[PDB]
């Protein structure tokens, strides 16, 4: 989860201020304007931090899940897990953060697709990749890119 | 040339008399009609990519990147204004559309004519024709032997 | 034809599908940030309202005139006739809102293409498109118009089939 909740006994000692930003919990991107068009869609599984697609079926409103290539609709940025809803940066706008990789092969300069799965894979292009994969935690790889569109 | 602001200066006063014909300048940063929705970012400058088409280049990893003149697959956006006291561009990212005077590349600059679809070449320049949409609205105008401006406006990707 | 189009001796007859007017508010969901440019159209050659428009340089101003989706400049969603100004969302930017389509019998999710009249149509007639759009709801005909609600967001990387 973006934000798992859990209680502690004894308080972390934080008072470095580098290397402090590269979290699974850091929403948003690392710079953003006024002018980014931002749009809050019903989800079903956990697309935060990857590429989302807009699924089109009681019949109910398209809602938005992991993936990409030719469905790619957006980047999640941010998720709202009570109301069960994700912020999403449209693919027409560009967006500079941390988002999830496939794997550590990723490295600076790398030009880089959304897969079916919402992550950044090796070389249509979609993302220029900033920085090397790092690992958050087991799997979890998280690289900053430059969003741009699709080549 | 390589400044936006003319480097020598000048041993008359203007007349300001005129209002028709009064925008050609170089120095005329910015674009001719602009929205105030328009997402603007600033890099730093490795060369002098005013005007111009500009692409991310980096480095070995001690500095962070910057942009520098070029277009073709690697296209970022335009620059539209530099400040040379802090070497920073003014860039629009390519998702957002522009319109305004940009630097058209002096071979063929005569043929370039309003509707005629243009690119940007591996320099930044504006080229008559891929993957940009681009459009003259305008004519060449000439402001050095070698420097010619045209009105162009770019938007999006093809 | 014209949005607006008249005295009526009677008024016309719950809150749902009330916005199935042919000058209804063509965006489903706005927001601040999108930007919005006027041009010029012609007055009589086609009507730019609802359909996509490219940009047409005359020799006295620049136009807007119904285009297909090689050469879209962006969609025309609303009209002033008064002074003949055509309002248009770039292609840059996102929509979701109702366009005009010639077909009566589309479906909810279809893939869509832009024709050279601007009219939205499905993408299997054969024309590779160049554009995202997909169909959020069945097309709804008012007595007579065809409308649709679409969404389209951006170029596509490679052209389909």
């Amino acid at each position: 989860m973006k934000n798992p909740q859990h209680d502690a006994s004894l308080l972390s000692n934080s008072n470095e201020f580098r290397d402090k930003n590269v979290e699974f919990f850091a929403s948003g991107g690392t710079r953003t304007s006024k002018f980014d068009k931002l749009e809050n869609h019903p989800f079903l599984g956990y697309p935060y931090k990857r590429g989302v697609k807009r699924v089109i079926q009681s019949h109910y409103e398209p809602h938005v899940e992991a993936g990409g290539g030719e469905d790619l609709y957006g980047i999640c940025i941010d998720i709202d897990e009570f109301s069960k809803t994700a912020t999403i940066v449209p693919i027409t706008n560009n967006f500079e953060g941390y988002l999830v990789a496939k794997d550590s092969t990723v490295k600076v300069k790398d030009k880089l697709i959304f897969n079916k799965d919402g992550a950044l894979e090796k070389v249509t292009i979609n993302a220029t990749a900033l920085t090397d994969a790092k690992q958050i935690s087991n799997e979890v790889y998280l690289v900053k890119v430059a969003v741009f569109g699709n080549k | 040339a390589l400044m936006k602001n003319p480097q020598q200066d000048s041993g008359l006063l203007s007349n300001s008399i005129d209002f028709r014909d009064q925008n050609l300048i170089f120095s005329n940063s910015g674009g001719v009609c602009t929205s105030s929705k328009d997402k603007i970012e600033n890099y730093p400058a490795k060369g002098y990519p005013y005007k111009r088409g500009v692409k991310l280049s980096f480095g070995d990893g001690t500095t962070e990147l910057e942009v520098e003149a070029g277009g073709g697959d690697d296209l970022y956006g335009v620059c539209s204004d530099i400040d040379e006291f802090s070497g920073m561009a003014t860039v629009i990212p390519i998702t957002n559309n522009f319109t305004g005077y940009l630097t058209l590349k002096k071979d063929g600059q005569n043929g370039v004519n309003p509707g005629d679809k243009l690119n940007f070449n591996q320099h930044g320049e504006l080229e008559k024709v891929k993957s940009v949409n681009a459009i003259a609205l305008s004519k060449a105008h000439k402001l050095t032997e070698d420097l010619f401006i045209v009105l162009a406006s770019v938007f999006g990707n093809r | 034809y014209s949005k607006s189009m008249i005295e009526n001796k009677v008024f016309s007859s719950c809150f749902k599908s009330k916005n199935e007017r042919v000058d209804a508010y063509s965006f489903a969901c706005s927001s601040y940030t999108d930007k919005i440019e006027e041009y010029l159209y012609d007055p009589a050659n086609s009507f730019p309202y609802k359909r996509g428009v490219k940009l047409v340089p005359k020799e006295n101003s620049i136009y807007v005139e119904v285009g297909a989706d090689t050469d879209m400049y962006g969609i025309c969603v609303d009209v002033c006739e008064f002074s003949c100004t055509a309002y248009v969302l770039p292609i840059t930017n996102n929509f979701e809102g109702y366009l005009v389509t010639r077909n009566p019998s589309i479906k909810i999710g279809e893939i869509l293409d832009i024709n050279n009249n601007g009219v939205i149509i499905k993408a299997g007639g054969g024309p590779p498109t160049a554009i995202n759009i997909y169909a959020l709801s069945d097309s709804f005909t008012i007595n007579s118009i065809n409308l649709i609600k679409v969404a389209i967001f951006g170029n596509r990387g490679l052209e389909k089939t």
